[PDB]
């Protein structure tokens, strides 16, 4: 699609022990990203 | 967990605090051990030479360790029954087993405190004006952590000689408070921390 809306995270202090895999962002949005406006909840599981 | 932070993330956006928050990547909280008998001992004293603590690190077992994690080896019964309980349960000596002073970092911790010095610890009634500092130099400091302020887990500290002065009455408790923490640093640094 199209955007939406268009001294904390120093790579010295942060162990990437997985890579961030980008479907967390939706499963998990709040959690993460910064800033999650007109974001939708999701039914995860029957 | 998971799902847990990310529905107290989207709590504390929506329902009380409207404000964006940038969040780092999730860490997990760490431990730490010690595997084996000490090295040469460390005994230091205060900024006033007057009192000293001779203290090394030995692990506690597995199943010590653990079974006070489950409160059946508490202290708070007479110490000639847990005593009893370490005999029957450990082969535990019984010099050592009526010797044992406190726990840990909380009521019940992964921590254990013995006195071995049998010609020195005749000395009783200096050493019990002072054994109540040392519990609180040891909880405190354990509960502190030396290297990155995380718990320590499973590691026995025995003190092995006890020179303090005669009648401090005002230095005594005071100084050996970060004195019994040091060398409780010194007893855990010295010969293998692990995490």
């Amino acid at each position: 699609f199209e955007p939406l809306v268009r001294e904390f995270n120093d790579i010295n202090k942060i162990i990437i022990r997985q890579p961030i895999r980008t479907e967390y962002k939706i499963a998990f949005p709040y959690l993460y990203n910064n800033l999650p406006h007109h974001v939708h909840l999701t039914w995860y599981h029957t | 967990g998971e799902l847990y932070l990310d529905c107290v993330m989207h709590d504390l956006r929506k329902m009380y605090s409207e404000i964006d928050i940038k969040v780092a990547d999730p860490v997990v909280t760490f431990c730490e051990t010690v595997v084996e008998t000490s090295s040469l001992k460390c005994f230091a004293e205060t900024p006033n030479k007057k009192n000293k603590i001779t203290m090394i690190a030995e692990p506690l077992e597995k199943g010590l360790a653990e079974d006070i994690e489950n409160e059946v080896v508490q202290i708070t019964w007479n110490r000639k029954k847990l005593g009893e309980f370490f005999q029957t349960k450990y082969d535990w000596d019984l010099l050592a087993a009526r010797s044992i002073w406190a726990f840990g970092p909380d009521a019940t911790g992964p921590n254990i405190l013995v006195d071995d010095t049998l010609p020195s610890e005749v000395d009783k009634a200096l050493l019990g004006s002072v054994k109540d500092s040392i519990v609180q130099g040891f909880q405190w400091g354990t509960r502190e952590g030396p290297l990155c302020d995380e718990l320590i887990r499973n590691v026995k500290f025995k003190i092995l000689d006890a020179v303090v002065a005669q009648e401090p009455l005002h230095r005594g408790g005071g100084q050996i408070i970060p004195t019994a923490r040091r060398v409780v640093y010194s007893a855990f640094l010295m010969a293998t921390p692990r995490l």
